[PDB]
């Protein structure tokens, strides 16, 4: 349910970061992470999707989209996002 | 067949209405020259609409040079003319003689269609000896004459 | 099949992630302040028992033509339009206070359809076409930069002074 990406333009403000992130990604369902815990930036960022197949249509779709000037890699997180 | 292929990617390259448009244009010069004759000069009239020069590099290496001449002459010279002509003469069909002379037109123009005749070509050699007179011909009206019969006894099974 | 308040009362209404409010709108089909998404929408419409409340519109995935049709809501700053067919863009938008439009994978084919895009009067900071025909014309870019200068972030990416200089050139 829940997507890491990273390889993204870190220079980009935390809050500016999510927006556009969340913006994106609302293509394929409902994303419910209102905010990036990890607060390190450097591409880094956990995406939660509501139902899973949007979460797999998201990584499918946009792998290698260009986001704030890179290419951003996208897979599928280690463990469950703790407000799974 | 391939030829089919082209007209498709003619057809929606048209359809679409900067960079991919230029890998398209390389496409279609990349098959011209694997093809390398109007489909060919569709093709190019189709990039000269795109983005024209190339319609007369295509031609040249073809050698409907006189097609391009006239295209040529449609895009926008007495010597650029001649030199045209010379080589149309040298392709040479009859209608594209008959357009390089015309094009031409003055003893120049006599030589040309004296050449012309010496090469509906007969109607047009007469033609060409009635406006010489008006600004041997009958030696040149006989090996016509003997040119148009090996004409007419011109046109797997072909 | 339409947008219709009946429609307006009952979708799962929520806050956004970004804490972004609003009331969405799903009796059995397309929705409104949220998750408008996936119930095949073809014009807007009926925005006023949205009465306001909304941060955000999450449009997507439906089958919408063209962004006209909007009552004046003053808190709407977000639309996430994704996934339709918009080919055109109605022009006195101005919904005061617009900051971000996503365009993401419509059919919006030429420059002069974006044109409407400048009347949002220094709101819109975010614009994302990508995903649009008009996106492979030649200078889109630029046309983009000097027809919206208000636009802070284009395609996600961000607008930068040497651009704004070449769009000025042309």
């Amino acid at each position: 349910n829940t997507l890491y990406v990273s390889q993204l333009n870190e220079k980009i403000n935390m809050q500016r970061l999510r927006v556009n992130l969340f913006l994106l990604f609302a293509t394929f369902g409902e994303v419910l992470k209102v905010s990036m815990n990890f607060k390190k930036q450097r591409g880094q960022a956990f995406i939660t999707m509501r139902t899973i197949d949007q979460a797999s249509l998201a990584q499918i779709s946009l792998n290698g989209e260009r986001f704030f000037g890179k290419p951003l890699k996208v897979e599928f997180s280690k463990s469950e996002t703790k407000t799974l | 067949s391939l030829t089919q292929m082209v007209d498709v990617i003619e057809q929606t390259v048209v359809k679409y209405g900067d960079s991919i448009k230029l890998a398209l244009e390389t496409i279609l010069w990349q098959i011209l020259r694997k093809y390398p004759f109007g489909f060919w000069k569709r093709f190019a009239t189709i990039e000269y609409q795109l983005f024209i020069a190339v319609l007369a590099t295509s031609v040249k290496w073809f050698p409907l040079w006189c097609d391009y001449l006239n295209v040529l002459c449609v895009n926008n010279e007495t010597d650029f003319i001649r030199n045209n002509f010379e080589i149309a003469k040298d392709l040479i069909s009859h209608p594209f003689w008959d357009k390089f002379i015309e094009f031409e037109v003055w003893h120049n123009v006599q030589r040309i269609y004296e050449y012309i005749i010496e090469v509906h070509q007969y109607a047009r050699f007469f033609t060409s000896y009635k406006k010489f007179l008006n600004e041997i011909d009958i030696v040149l009206r006989k090996t016509q004459t003997t040119v148009n019969e090996i004409w007419q006894f011109e046109s797997n099974d072909d | 099949m339409k947008f219709t308040p009946s429609i307006v009362i009952d979708a799962p209404q929520y806050y956004v992630d970004h804490f972004n409010g609003k009331y969405n709108v799903d009796k059995c089909v397309i929705l409104r302040d949220l998750q408008l998404e996936t119930d095949s929408e073809s014009m807007p419409s009926s925005l006023k028992h949205l009465t306001k409340p909304t941060h955000i519109l999450d449009l997507t995935n439906n089958d919408l033509i063209m962004i006209p049709d909007l009552s004046r809501r003053d808190d709407i700053h977000t639309l996430l339009l994704g996934r339709n067919n918009i080919v055109e863009v109605d022009g006195r938008l101005l919904p005061m206070n617009v900051q971000n439009l996503t365009l993401s994978n419509n059919s919006i084919r030429r420059f002069e359809d974006l044109q409407r895009l400048r009347r949002a009067p220094r709101t819109l900071k975010n614009l994302t076409l990508i995903g649009n025909q008009v996106c492979h014309l030649a200078n889109y870019r630029e046309h983009v930069l000097r027809l919206v200068p208000h636009l802070e972030t284009l395609d996600f990416q961000n607008v930068t002074a040497e651009e704004r200089k070449s769009a000025m050139s042309f």
